[PDB]
């Protein structure tokens, strides 16, 4: 099954949910209310963590991210989880990025149910560790 | 069917399936399409009733609701030994029926 | 095991061996069964009486049951493989679903270790091993005789010398040992236990072939899939 | 009594799991027996064997052990026969003896 | 495999190897399409090998009964279904095992919107 | 319904067709010695194999492996009909270089039965 019907899987649950005249108190999204974690898949190599963060922000204030790297050589797998200070924030990024185009590739934005941290048993990297233990975020 | 010269039966070895009638089709012949009397009834072709299509009208294709007969003229004839009576293809007055009413729906 | 020590009493003429006199003797009932072994090879009689079979196996300082299948059943090769009863690399010699086979190339390229990972010990002895078996045959005009195919050769003397070890994991009449899907009968060698009951040196075997040889100690179905319609099912 | 329905020739597997019924010419079928939980006949739907142009003479069912049930037959086909102005083709056509296996397995029936 | 039930089980015994292979090894995308492939063999094989391939592959779906992912989704509950028509399952088993997982994941909102899934 | 039901009617159904592979064993002008019966045991056929490689390769101007296999796969069965093979190939062809490519690879066929090796004769001497 190919990524791209996946995109589309998600949009068209949307679509469908407004054919039938779904409430917000139970919509799909409500399953996810209590997590504030969304992945991000199809990604371009080429981005690094500071372009998903500059666009990504549009929604609100990211609290976290993990764009998952090769171990051996460090390049991108091309997918990335992203943790927003607001869970409504989840909401309105699923929506309205699903599916949209960077560099010509389309990407999908998908609720992340109990996501598990990485382990800081590796000593690979320093601003890992750093990223990890304290995040990026405004410091007053 | 009798009316529409562009439909083809299946006309295979006909086998122990049951073929079925959908409501619209309840009572009629399969093969001249005939209210009265029924004497034999229909058997159809293993492809026929494969998977899915397991219960199927044999005239139409919807939803069968009861067991579909050949009448006594169709018997005497012996045209119920012709093969499996499912009609294999929509024809043209079904799928023109379709766009037309998508056009105007 | 009690059941070569019967044939060599045996062959001592004592006609009592209940009463015979050991510093501990051995359990009633390990007696019997080993009796039992040495009746269902044909290597005696069904009164406890030596047959001209038993008192040939006698003759191979071997277990009475390997000899005897060796000697029913390809006789230069089960004289090659009898000897070797007694993963990369393994593979080239090693034939899918069958133990004596895989053996059976590992000692005919022998005459034909380190770098196939075998021991150069174990091929020196069996090397002495083979070469005594022999002397042995023709001592009492046991024929040296070759057949065209040493599968059905050999499977046939596994099947009658070990009838005894025959598995239907498996179920004897156990689990497979990391030594080695039609198949459902096998053969074995040996026995072993770690955690587990452990089947050691195989090779794939038909339950009706077992049975045509061994008639006593043994004493596939095309069959349609779906039933089909009854008259009242039918109209 | 028409020449191509089945009906003149009848074969029975000798286990019982199949029966054969053919006609003259070009038109075989199969129907394979079984019993129910209740020890009651059930009968399948008609496997085919046809051939066209092809004379049968007899057709009998072999006695295979448990295997796929086999039907044999004494076969004709006429086929370059009737194609032969010089009348060469009939005098030197010659019978044959077939196999028809009936695969249990893949429900269908193979010369 | 699902176009021939119940038949050609001996058709199919060449490619029962490195299917099976193929689950035990791969992880991943390859894994929907080979657990899917070996689901529809069930019913075509007899009760003795079904009885053995039904344990390992429930023990497989356990596993894959967190996954987020749409066609893993798609394909266990299939596969579910499969395994549960054969005998070598037990009632206790399924109402201990499967069932608490199956009924948290399973039954959502969003699987209700999709006719597929429905 | 996982398909549709109505997927088309077969040959054997529909009669508004004619059947064109007899309509084209009458019309077309067959080699003239494809009426020789061929037993495909008797013939040894990886010999046979490079020959027709190069034969293919030359007349299409460069090589098809999908038109290579597709002769190969008519050539397994033991009885090979060779009215078929010359249709079959008449159109990636031009239907006069499968007329002579039938007619050139069928008596070398004749050739290799007639000998025990299951070699034609032009091979044996070459
Ligand atoms: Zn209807
Ligand atoms: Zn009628
Ligand atoms: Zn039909």
């Amino acid at each position: 099954m190919n990524p791209l019907t996946k995109v589309k899987l998600i949009n068209e649950l949307n679509e469908r949910e407004v054919q039938l005249g779904v409430a917000d108190k139970v919509s799909w999204h409500s399953e996810y209310k209590d997590s504030a974690w969304i992945f991000l898949g199809g990604l371009p190599y080429e981005l690094t963590e500071g372009d998903i963060i500059c666009v990504f922000s549009q929604y609100g204030e990211i609290v976290n991210i993990n764009l998952v790297r090769d171990k051996k050589t460090g390049k991108s797998k091309g997918f990335c989880f992203l943790c927003y200070e607001d869970q409504r924030s989840t909401i309105l990024a699923v929506d309205n990025f699903n599916g949209i185009k960077i560099k010509g590739r389309t990407i999908r934005v998908d609720h992340v149910s109990n996501y598990r941290a990485p382990k800081d048993s590796e000593e690979i990297d320093d601003v890992t560790r750093q990223l990890q233990e304290k995040g990026c975020g405004a410091r007053t | 069917a009798k009316h529409h010269p562009d439909l083809i039966f299946c006309r295979k070895q006909a086998g122990v399936a049951i073929g079925r009638l959908c409501e619209k089709c309840d009572g009629k012949c399969v093969i001249c399409d005939s209210y009265v009397r029924p004497c034999t009834l229909v058997r159809i072709c293993d492809e026929c009733n494969y998977g899915s299509y397991q219960g199927r009208c044999v005239i139409c294709g919807g939803p069968g609701v009861s067991d579909a007969y050949y009448c006594k003229e169709c018997t005497i004839q012996e045209k119920d030994r012709d093969g499996c009576p499912k009609i294999v293809n929509l024809g043209s007055s079904k799928t023109d029926l379709f766009y037309e009413r998508k056009k105007y729906g | 095991s009690l059941g070569n020590v019967v044939l060599l009493l045996k062959s001592l003429g004592i006609h009592d061996l209940m009463h015979f006199d050991f510093l501990d003797p051995p359990p009633y009932e390990t007696l019997l069964l080993a009796l039992e072994q040495l009746y269902a090879l044909g290597a005696l009689n069904h009164l406890g009486e030596l047959t001209t079979s038993g008192r040939k196996m006698a003759e191979l300082p071997v277990d009475p049951m390997l000899s005897k299948m060796i000697l029913a059943s390809c006789s230069e090769e089960i004289l090659t493989v009898a000897a070797m009863l007694s993963d990369n690399a393994r593979v080239n010699f090693f034939l899918p679903g069958g133990d004596h086979l895989v053996l059976l190339n590992v000692y005919t390229q022998w005459a034909e270790c380190y770098e196939n990972f075998v021991q150069f010990r174990s091929m020196r002895r069996a090397r002495d091993v083979r070469e005594q078996l022999e002397g042995l045959l023709e001592r009492v005009e046991v024929g040296l005789s070759s057949c065209q195919g040493d599968y059905i050769r050999v499977r046939k003397a596994i099947t009658a010398g070990y009838f005894y070890h025959t598995a239907r994991g498996y179920r004897t009449v156990v689990f497979i040992h990391p030594n080695s899907q039609q198949p459902r009968w096998l053969l074995y060698h040996e026995l072993v236990l770690t955690t587990k009951e452990f089947m050691r040196q195989v090779l794939e075997i038909e339950s009706s072939w077992l049975l045509e040889v061994a008639p006593h100690y043994y004493k596939a179905k095309k069959m349609p899939k779906k039933i089909g319609k009854t008259r009242e099912e039918l109209g | 009594c028409r020449r191509i329905v089945p009906g003149q020739f009848l074969a029975v597997d000798p286990k019982g799991r199949a029966v054969m019924i053919s006609a003259i010419e070009k038109q075989k079928l199969v129907y394979i027996l079984n019993r129910d939980a209740a020890a009651r006949l059930t009968i399948s739907s008609p496997l085919e064997a046809h051939k066209a142009n092809t004379l049968v003479y007899h057709v009998v069912g072999v006695d295979v052990g448990f295997e796929n049930p086999m039907f044999a037959c004494l076969e004709m086909d006429y086929e370059e026969a009737d194609n032969d102005p010089t009348g060469e083709a009939a005098a030197n056509t010659q019978q044959t003896l077939t196999f028809y296996e009936l695969d249990l397995g893949l429900n269908h029936v193979v010369r | 495999a699902e176009a021939a039930t119940p038949y050609g089980i001996e058709s199919f015994d060449s490619v029962l190897k490195p299917l099976w292979k193929g689950i035990r090894q791969h992880r991943g995308k390859g894994l929907a399409a080979f657990l899917k492939a070996i689901g529809y063999l069930i019913p075509l094989m007899d009760a003795e090998y079904a009885n053995y391939y039904t344990r390992e592959v429930m023990l497989i779906l356990i596993r894959e009964f967190q996954s987020p992912d749409e066609e893993m989704k798609k394909i266990v509950l299939k596969v579910v279904k499969q395994c549960c028509g054969t005998d070598g399952v037990e009632a206790n088993y399924i109402k201990t095992e499967i069932l608490p997982p199956f009924f948290k994941h399973f039954w959502q909102h969003r699987m209700a919107l999709d006719r597929r899934n429905y | 319904m996982d398909a549709g039901f109505f997927r088309g009617t077969s040959a054997e159904q529909d009669n508004r067709f004619s059947n064109k592979q007899k309509k084209l064993l009458k019309q077309l002008k067959f080699a003239e010695c494809l009426e020789k019966k061929v037993d495909m045991s008797k013939v040894n056929l990886e010999v046979i194999k490079p020959w027709i490689t190069k034969r293919v390769t030359e007349i299409l101007g460069f090589e098809d492996d999908v038109v290579i296999e597709f002769i190969f796969n008519q050539l397994e069965v033991k009885n090979p009909d060779s009215k078929m093979m010359q249709i079959n190939l008449t159109g990636f062809l031009n239907g006069k270089n499968a007329r002579e490519f039938m007619g050139e690879l069928w008596p070398l066929l004749l050739s290799a039965q007639e000998n025990i090796a299951g070699i034609p004769s032009a091979f044996l001497e070459l």
